[PDB]
């Protein structure tokens, strides 16, 4: 029973660590959207002014 | 954007300046080609002899 309890402790640490990696990867994925949407808006306004 | 708007604006002034300068030189050539005669050499050849 104590060996199974030790295995359960290790299992939840591996699960939490796997979710931690996924949380950070979703943040990296989100950062690229924030930066590229700013680029397209800024370049579009630059063309708006250039045509005028 | 803004800097490039100023980049184009000054380039247009220079394109005009390049044509106006050619016309001003042509104008001076046509004016001198009619305003100069024997009465000018006594004021130019005489000037060079001191230079």
């Amino acid at each position: 029973d104590l060996e199974l309890a030790h295995e359960k402790a290790g299992q939840q640490l591996r699960e939490a660590k796997a979710q931690a990696a996924e949380i950070v990867e979703q943040a990296k994925k989100r950062a690229n959207q924030i930066v590229d949407e700013a680029r397209d808006q800024a370049r579009t306004e630059g063309e708006r002014l250039k045509a005028q | 954007a803004q800097a490039e708007i100023e980049q184009e604006l000054n380039s247009v002034k220079d394109a005009l300046r390049a044509q106006v300068g050619a016309l001003a030189v042509t104008g001076a050539e046509k004016i001198l080609g009619a305003s100069i005669d024997a009465n000018a050499h006594e004021q130019l050849v005489s000037k060079l002899a001191a230079e």
